[PDB]
């Protein structure tokens, strides 16, 4: 299954929501 | 990564916070 | 895994369709 | 709750009707 | 769970993003 | 079907553009 790649859309929706103006970086690293 | 940290458990608003710019 | 996070941001979408206007509560009670 | 219901197996329209106001 | 069932919704949001104005036909055949 | 291919793991792009009109 994906649960990973399905998760992770929504943690930078979540990211998207908390950071605001300030943006974020997203790097899926280990 | 973020991936390891939070698609396992849970991440608190504190946590995705310290995610930010 | 965040399985039922992850499935409860896409079940308060649906609700969001079928309720409409008359709103809805949600509440993830067991 | 509406998480172990409708997580475990799908909901239908109907049955999510039924969390509706 | 219900993977199938929240795959297929970030399935769809990816087709509409890739497919663009040509569209596309969503059909759960196995 | 596009769930059996692309839920199981994941689709390309590329892949993805195969299932496009
Ligand atoms: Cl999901
Ligand atoms: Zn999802």
């Amino acid at each position: 299954f994906v649960n990973q790649h399905l998760c992770g859309s929504h943690l930078v929706e979540a990211l998207y929501l908390v950071c605001g103006e300030r943006g974020f970086f997203y790097t899926p690293k280990t | 990564g973020i991936l390891e940290q939070c698609c396992t458990s849970i991440c608190s608003l504190y946590q995705l916070e310290n995610y930010c710019n």
